[PDB]
């Protein structure tokens, strides 16, 4: 797996959503899923905007391979967008 | 001044946070704090309105349930930690004016919520807010 090449072990997630509730319930998905598997969390945090975007940025920390799994086969609410990188 | 904005701000977000992931309030504190730039941040306010919050949830919560045509658990994450920064100023902190808290805890709502999310925190705060200062200052 990639985890064992990656210098910063540190899975970064950025969502974006039109919708508060969806947001807020596919950050919480994200952190359980992190949780479930012996992974940490750093924030998450919402950022602000003048828009009707809503933003949240989660870092991952300390995941296993099952972490990483885990959260590949997460399926988030339509209407919510995601970037993830393993920086 | 400003400063004591810029801590609710980040209180908006660190709050969010301990919502969120329930980690250790004192957790979500020192790795805000060290990992953040708060270089414009009144800290020490920051620190006490975490506290604040964390340790008199249920109590913040109560001086508003009455006014919610809801649950509390069906408010948005971002509208529930503005209205409890707001509600702990307005019981809690006297060197905070009346208007100063509403105020406030509508930009919070404008900066990190929803187009409609103001008008309902405005909304809340318009019922709770006499009850807890009845002069209203
Ligand atoms: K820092």
């Amino acid at each position: 797996g990639p985890l064992g090449s990656m210098q910063n072990q540190r899975i970064r997630i950025r969502l974006k959503a039109f919708d508060h509730r969806l947001i807020d319930q596919a950050t919480a998905e994200i952190v359980e899923t992190a949780k479930r598997t012996g992974a940490q969390v750093r924030g998450p945090i919402p950022l602000p905007t003048r828009s009707r975007t809503h933003l949240r940025l989660v870092d991952i920390v300390e995941p296993t391979e099952k972490t990483v799994d885990a959260l590949m086969r997460l399926d988030l609410a339509a209407g919510v967008d995601v970037q993830i990188s393993l920086g | 001044p400003a400063a004591r904005r810029r801590a609710r701000e980040c209180a908006v977000q660190a709050l969010y946070s301990w919502q969120l992931s329930q980690n250790d309030i004192a957790d979500v504190e020192y790795q805000f704090l060290a990992e953040q730039d708060v270089k414009d941040v009144d800290v020490l306010y920051f620190r006490e309105l975490l506290a604040g919050v964390a340790t008199n949830t249920a109590y913040l919560d109560g001086l508003m349930k009455p006014y919610l045509s809801r649950l509390l658990e069906e408010l948005g994450q971002v509208e529930k930690a503005v209205l409890r920064i707001a509600l702990y100023e307005l019981s809690k902190r006297s060197d905070v004016p009346y208007k100063v808290a509403i105020n406030e805890a509508i930009e919070l709502a404008k900066s990190f919520g929803a187009e409609n999310s103001h008008k309902f925190v405005n909304g809340v705060l318009d019922k709770a807010a006499p009850v807890i200062r009845p002069n209203k200052k």
